[PDB]
């Protein structure tokens, strides 16, 4: 189900009228689901599932718009889908190698009757081990089947007028850390205004999180906090211990996501800089990416339901290596003697039923890459060329956007 | 009546708090898949040493990237720079400043990446200690619990103005030095029945004009 | 009533 | 005054109340045993006490309705309800 | 206190005199990898006379330790800095400096 990458384009040169030609060179037979979509949303979802995106596959020999809608014939290696927009009548079509694919109704037509909205830009999709070719055509000779139907009817290449190379986006491989949620499926955070003579959590806010029903796959919390010391608390799921989930302080170095957790979870970093072979010195055990304490068998006496060693949310007066997270009700026997490291928006691992670390951000790479040179008799690399790009970094959380 | 406000708004929040910026690029890796663990596989001893011919600064800036990191696969995600792989310190002249973590020391027999780089790489899957012998006293400071699942890659990274030749066992070339007892050279891990070459840092996009390849996750 | 103690009726 | 002296352990409870509590359970057991079916007594299912006053009376509320069950047990419960 | 960590050796015996200028291409950066100043990117080296208080005491003392053509990596404690007041608008108060000077020539 995963591993699909929708190779989007920059939304700056979106369309609102006219017509253009577009072909996708297919090398690997099977799943070559390509087409176009609005900028919109759903950067990680089924391509062409709704009317927002339009695509046509060859493995299932069907299009993709508001359903499957079996259309056309299966393709193979060395094929061009041949997509052209038609915004003066809002009727889409495809020509497989210059031949229009016959639809389910026998009218060799793809789609009709949609609103222009923000327009659509070409979108590909490659599931697993699929080789494709994103080609719009700076010149007529760049494309091969462009002179079959698009040229004779009045369709132009997508880069006919642009004097610069057209850059394309692609799906990310790692989930972004904060990713503040707005209108997800079952994501909803609440805040309260209790400030005095109440709120024993002392956060002066709720930060309560509750799912709808029967939907959980162990996901890593990431909430927004725009507004010992610093007595606050994050309203994690109230201590019902669905799986004895693990709570701890997460670092900015964390980039790894899977269903399982509480594993080795990247290198632990244990440094004993000194003389080593001669005589070791004071150790330096830095924190992990998932430097999160395990839930363990908290409250062995089976106490109250919604109170089992959680949401301590406190920090000591001075940075003495360890903070007020080695506590949470009792002793858990951890040290956490680390460097200053970082401090940013709160995030604590959690997974509960009803008794966001999401990878849905498109990314675009550089138009011009550094030149790599290979040789023989040693495979010596000879690189002599400058290439720099400036990046805004670390507003509050360390990043490079 | 503006100079007081202009000179007051400058130390307000313009000291260093807002969006800073810098510019550089890097990254480079070899192809051979080590991928050794328990079971139907091989042992866990290896040795690396490289050769340097041309290292100059000031091509674009004083900082020219040339680092060899501990964990190429688990240290950092390619999605900044190989060698300085966040947790990995990155092998360089005399530094051990990892990605956003500083752990550098002043061990003897230290200098910049100068000619005749008589170096030694230490690996141990049982307990990843370090003995980085460079003409005598080695670099100290261990880094344990590395490459847990498997699929380890020794990598060499460069940014610009670098002319070096790969030296991993010298199967295609010539191994200048010899492995000590224990740590054997990198002659092994070269899988037969297939061609040996050099690939990218898990990168599918390279220098192209109009025939750009579009590869899926692999 | 029937889930506790792992009592499952099978044919 | 709304005073209920029946708050006591089951060992010292009245015989009439014990029989009243046991009669539906005994009837259900007789009904499921009359048809004849296999009985599972796996040791991995010992989940009697896993969920989180006078004579140490400390009641608690358990919400175990979220546990999905098999279709055979659903059919057995439907037959019992019928 | 000067904590020179030399990355590349130079002459080995050359020391800056009193009436001499240290032509350098320093690219000193603040802590946490923040480059507050850079003299190399301006394509203009830095001149300063030793003993005339024309430069901060840390930069002067660090230049009095490296040799000719000796690439250096200096650091500056808040003692040899802009003081507790700090440089207005660029240097936060009570901060340390890290220098990576590279003397091109001595005159």
């Amino acid at each position: 189900g995963e591993r699909f990458r929708i190779f989007r384009a920059e939304k700056t040169y979106a369309v609102k009228a006219g017509r253009w030609y577009f072909e996708f060179e297919a090398v690997t037979a099977g799943d070559m689901r390509v087409g176009w979509s609005r900028p919109g949303c759903q950067p990680d979802l089924e391509l062409g599932s709704d009317d927002r995106a339009f695509a046509f596959d060859g493995f299932k020999a069907q299009r993709w718009h508001q359903g499957n809608e079996h259309y056309g014939r299966s393709w193979q290696a060395g094929d061009v889908v041949g997509c052209m927009v038609d915004m003066n009548e809002h009727t889409m079509m495809f020509t497989l190698n210059g031949e229009i694919l016959l639809d389910d109704s026998g009218s060799e037509l793809a789609f009709k009757d949609f609103d222009v909205g923000d327009g659509f830009i070409p979108v590909c999709s490659l599931g697993v081990a699929q080789v494709g070719r994103m080609n719009f055509g700076k010149d007529v000779s760049t494309l091969k089947y462009f002179t079959i139907c698009g040229l004779q009817e009045g369709y132009e290449p997508f880069a006919v007028n642009t004097n610069r190379d057209i850059t394309m986006w692609l799906s990310k491989r790692l989930p972004q850390f904060l990713q503040v949620p707005s209108n997800h499926e079952h994501i909803e955070v609440t805040r309260i205004d209790g400030t005095i003579d109440s709120s024993p959590c002392l956060k002066v806010t709720q930060k309560s999180f509750g799912s709808q029903n029967n939907n959980t796959d162990i996901m890593f919390y990431r909430l927004s906090m725009p507004i010992s010391t610093y007595y606050y608390s994050v309203r994690i799921f109230p201590g019902q211990e669905p799986a004895n989930v693990w709570v701890g302080w997460i670092t900015s170095d964390f980039h790894q996501y899977d269903t399982g957790f509480d594993l080795d979870r990247v290198r632990t970093v244990t440094v004993t800089l000194g003389d080593e072979k001669g005589k070791v010195h004071e150790s330096i055990k830095r924190s992990n990416c998932y430097m999160v304490c395990a839930g363990e068998s908290m409250s062995p006496g089976q106490g109250r339901n919604n109170s089992n060693g959680l949401e301590i949310g406190c920090v000591v007066d001075a940075a003495s290596g360890l903070l007020t997270f080695i506590a949470n009700g009792k002793e858990l026997s951890t040290y956490y003697q680390v460097e200053p490291s970082t401090k940013l928006f709160p995030a604590v691992f959690a997974q509960a039923t009803s008794p966001v670390l999401w990878s849905r951000m498109p990314n675009q790479f550089l138009k011009v890459d550094v030149s790599r040179i290979s040789e023989r008799q040693g495979w010596l690399v000879q690189c002599l060329d400058p290439l720099q790009f400036m990046s805004l970094h670390i507003p509050e959380e360390n990043r490079s956007v | 009546n503006q100079h007081l406000i202009c000179d007051n708004l400058l130390p307000g929040r313009d000291l260093l708090l807002q969006t800073r910026l810098v510019n550089h690029v890097s990254s480079m890796r070899p192809n051979i898949f080590l991928g050794v663990s328990e079971g139907s596989a091989q042992y866990k001893k290896w040795y690396y040493e490289l050769m340097v011919d041309h290292t100059e600064p000031f091509v674009t800036a004083e900082a020219t990237h040339l680092r060899v990191g501990w964990a190429s696969t688990e240290g950092y995600s390619p999605y900044n720079g190989v060698g300085d792989d966040l947790f990995s310190y990155g092998f360089d002249g005399l530094h051990l400043w990892s990605g956003c973590i500083a752990r550098t020391v002043s061990s003897p027999n230290q200098h910049l990446l100068r000619t005749d780089d008589v170096i030694s790489c230490c690996l141990d899957l049982s307990a990843p200690s370090i003995s980085f012998r460079i003409n005598g006293q080695p670099v100290q400071g261990m880094f344990e619990n590395f490459n847990i699942d498997g699929l380890f890659f020794p990598v060499v990274s460069f940014s610009a103005g670098i002319k070096v030749r790969f030296l991993l066992g010298g199967r295609h070339g010539e191994f200048k030095f010899l492995p000590p007892p224990g740590y054997a050279a990198c002659y092994e891990a070269v899988l037969p029945k297939e061609k040996l070459k050099v690939e990218h840092s898990r990168e599918y996009k390279q220098e192209r004009t109009y025939t750009r390849d579009l590869l899926g996750p692999t | 009533f029937l889930q506790i103690s792992g009592y499952v009726v099978s044919r | 005054s709304k005073i209920q002296p029946l708050m006591k352990p089951y060992k010292l409870l009245s015989e009439k109340e014990k029989e009243i509590y046991r009669w539906p359970i005994k009837e259900s057991l007789k009904t499921m045993l009359a048809w004849g079916w296999r009985i599972e007594r796996t040791r991995e299912g010992d989940s009697m006490a896993l969920y989180n006053a006078a004579h140490g009376y400390s009641p608690r509320a358990i919400d175990m309705s979220n546990v999905t069950l098999s279709r055979d047990l659903h059919a057995m419960a439907e037959m019992m309800a019928e | 206190g000067v904590e020179i960590e030399t990355i590349s050796p130079g002459d080995g015996r050359t020391f800056p005199k009193k009436g001499q200028t240290c032509v350098v291409h320093y690219t000193g950066m603040l802590q946490n990898g923040k480059k507050f100043d850079s003299s190399r990117d301006r394509n203009k080296p830095f001149k300063f006379r030793i003993g005339k208080q024309e430069v901060i005491k840390g930069f002067e003392e660090g230049a009095a330790q490296m040799s000719l053509g000796q690439r250096a990596k200096l650091t500056c404690t808040p003692d040899v800095a802009y003081g507790a007041t700090g440089h207005p608008g660029v240097i936060p108060p009570n901060a340390t400096l890290i220098f990576d000077v590279e003397l091109l020539n001595l005159e």
